[PDB]
DNA sequence: CATCGGGCATCGCGTGACAAG
DNA sequence: GCTTGTCACGCGATGCCCGAT
């Protein structure tokens, strides 16, 4: 067509759509104020209501409300040196069923499972300096799997006043972890030590027993086995060591992720160091039946 | 003058009065246009209306001045610990809210995203998926999408959130709609970085250079306390490593071998290595392995071009290591 | 209790200047 | 040197207000 006329009409349509957008926003305004007339009165009443309402778009409490409504969790600020709990939000009570008194004056190592203590240290010593991990927190003592994700921040934080007679005045920590904690027919191969501890897990295990490799890695296989089959499995692992190179098949029951018993056939043999002929680990192929 | 100009001037005066009241820094307000001024006014009003219903400290037992100061920024502390950004989206796919940190992940200004269509930020191949997440009827949601990134260009991000009623929107009187309150997070020097490691005849490491400690993450002691090197090897590469160890025992040199090593992060790193036998008085004494780390693409290429077909060659998994 | 013409105010349309990118 | 968009302006068609019928 004609370039000039086409451009003119496109421009006229742009301006018309702009006008429509403006009138629509004015109607939203009249819908959004106490009592609502023409455009000027709607604008004046909008000015008045915004004046009465009022730099961040949301207040701190509104932002916290949005985040906690989106994905739960509670904030905690601990020191990197000792793990000393500097701060913890009230959202710990709906998450861990624990008052703020339990965490304050405490140390994150005291709040997690002992088996994870060492792991915690690995995440505290020394993109940004993000951190993310999974541990077990207290609530007989009951524990819950908690996914934590946070960051390393220099201490003290700017803006926050620190009086002379305040508990934090003598601590002198340089770095802190600021994090949120939140609650949360095939086969597969694996490698164990000579005691049955999963040291390598194929990713197919999810499709086989419902567990992720982290839920298996580190645990003994016998813990997933049926008590009437546990000694059979133990004797299989004991005899596969005496017969290096030879294969050993054993059927047993495996507690799946849904706490359901599956029947598994495991074929186990041993890997020999090609120089010293020593047993490095036990290779198992675990198949569904 | 004339009446048209006077009406337009009254309109522009009221628009400037609205603009000066917006909760944004002055440098942000001065660069705004009338249309986005009205849009942000509406957005602030709708947000305040929702919070005037859904919303409303430190347990008095544990109240100190410094703890109160921290509690006053609790929200920003959470937003920084998010490692992503907040996104509240209506049934109309409008962005009810997006936190400022979206700029740190996508490049978009918070002021330009609010009250706009969310599909302007979503990839065309994923929008449909998003829509199915917006609408046998439980509430929690978790999925993956790809959003425009001006720092790149797209970024794949995991969205974890919930469907909750967005109260106080005065639609017409309609009942409140179901908005998605979600948190969006991302997903999870090789040019001549050659490092050498010394091993016993059974491949038990004994020594390692600086670049090796940088690549693998072990202190020189931590490397030797975990047994032989076969504890560090991916199960898909154990038989190739054993074969090349036999080759080095036979001929003194292993030849180039590509395989995966377990780091201190319990991660895998592709290495292209060469093990040589060192002799004392005509007998074997120790091993010197020279490794150059590889990218994932190069490693999988060498794996799919493997000459030897061995068991477990294509398996993938995770491992742990103890002393 | 209206109905009717004044003069200004509201409001939607198209167009041209101007600038960010 | 082109594209998309912001803003002002001129311009009538109605709107509201209100003496005056
Ligand atoms: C840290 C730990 C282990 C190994 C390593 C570094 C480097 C190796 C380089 C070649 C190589 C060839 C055949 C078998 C091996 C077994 C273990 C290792 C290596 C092997």
């Amino acid at each position: 067509m004609d370039k000039e006329r086409l451009a003119r009409e496109n421009h006229s349509e742009i301006e018309r759509r702009r006008r429509n957008k403006m009138t629509a926003y004015i109607t939203e305004l009249s819908d959004m104020v106490p009592t609502c007339p023409d455009k000027l009165t709607i604008l004046r009443m909008a000015v008045s209501h915004m004046k009465s309402l009022r730099p961040s778009f949301l207040t701190d409490q509104e932002l916290k409300h949005l985040i906690l409504e989106a994905a739960d969790g509670f904030l905690f600020i601990v020191s990197c040196e000792t793990g000393r709990v500097v701060y913890v939000s009230d959202s710990v009570t709906p998450v861990l069923n624990q008052p703020q008194s339990e965490w304050f004056g405490s140390t994150l190592y005291d709040q997690v499972h002992p088996d994870d203590v060492d792991k915690l240290r690995e995440q505290l010593s020394t993109m940004g300096s993000r951190r993310s991990f999974i541990c077990r927190m207290r609530c007989e003592p009951h524990f819950v799997v908690v996914h934590c994700t946070g960051y390393i921040k220099a201490w003290p934080p700017a803006g926050v006043s620190l009086p002379d007679d305040d508990p934090e005045a003598g601590q002198g920590s340089k770095f802190c972890l600021v994090a949120i904690g939140r609650l949360q027919p095939t086969e597969f191969i694996s490698r164990h030590n000579i005691e049955g501890i999963f040291t390598f897990v194929d990713h197919r295990c999810v499709a086989t027993v419902g567990y992720q490799p982290q839920e298996l890695l580190g645990k003994n296989i016998v813990e997933f086995c049926h008590p009437e089959d546990q000694q059979l499995l133990r004797d299989s692992f004991q005899q596969v060591v005496k017969l290096k190179g030879q294969v050993l098949s054993v059927m047993f029951r495996f507690r799946s992720k849904n706490q359901e018993w599956l029947w598994m056939r495991t074929s186990s043999f041993t890997f020999q160091n090609p120089y010293s002929d020593e047993i490095e680990y036990i290779i198992c192929t675990n198949t569904n039946v | 003058s004339n009446p048209s100009k006077r009406h337009r001037d009254r309109l522009n005066t009221e628009l400037d009065r609205l603009a000066s009241l917006l909760p944004f820094p002055q440098d942000v307000i001065n660069k705004l246009d009338k249309l986005s001024v009205l849009r942000l006014s509406v957005s602030y009003l709708r947000a305040k209306s929702f919070f005037d219903v859904s919303l409303k400290g430190v347990q008095d037992n544990c109240r100190t001045k410094f703890r109160e100061g921290l509690n006053l920024q609790e929200g920003e502390f959470l937003l920084q610990a998010l490692n992503g950004f907040v996104l509240v989206v209506t049934t109309d796919a409008l962005v009810f809210y997006a936190s400022s940190t979206i700029q740190d992940y996508l490049g978009f200004q918070q002021s330009d995203v609010i009250h706009q269509s969310v599909y302007e930020l979503i990839h065309t191949e994923d929008r449909a998926e998003f829509q199915r997440q917006l609408h046998n009827s439980f509430m929690e949601r978790c999925f993956v999408c790809r959003l425009r990134c001006l720092l790149d260009g797209f970024l794949a991000m995991n969205f974890q959130g919930r469907l909750k009623y967005l109260h106080g929107q005065n639609k017409k009187i309609l009942p409140p709609q179901l908005a998605l309150f979600a948190i969006a997070t991302p997903l999870q020097r090789t040019k001549n970085f050659i490092f050498r490691t010394k091993h016993k005849l059974d491949f038990t490491p004994t020594g390692c250079d600086a670049k090796g400690k940088i690549v693998l993450g072990y202190t020189e002691a931590e490397l030797c306390m975990r047994g032989t090197g076969y504890q560090f090897i991916h199960a898909a590469d154990m038989l190739y490593c054993a074969e090349y160890h036999v080759r080095m025992i036979k001929t003194g040199e292993s030849g180039m071998i590509v395989f995966r090593l377990l780091t201190k992060d319990n991660r895998w790193t592709w290495v292209q290595s060469n093990a040589r036998l060192v002799y004392k008085n005509g007998r074997p004494d120790y091993i010197i392995a020279t490794q150059r780390p590889l990218t994932d693409e190069e490693g999988k290429e060498h794996l799919r071009k493997r000459t030897l077909k061995l068991p477990f060659m294509f398996a993938t998994g995770e491992a742990v290591l103890y002393e």
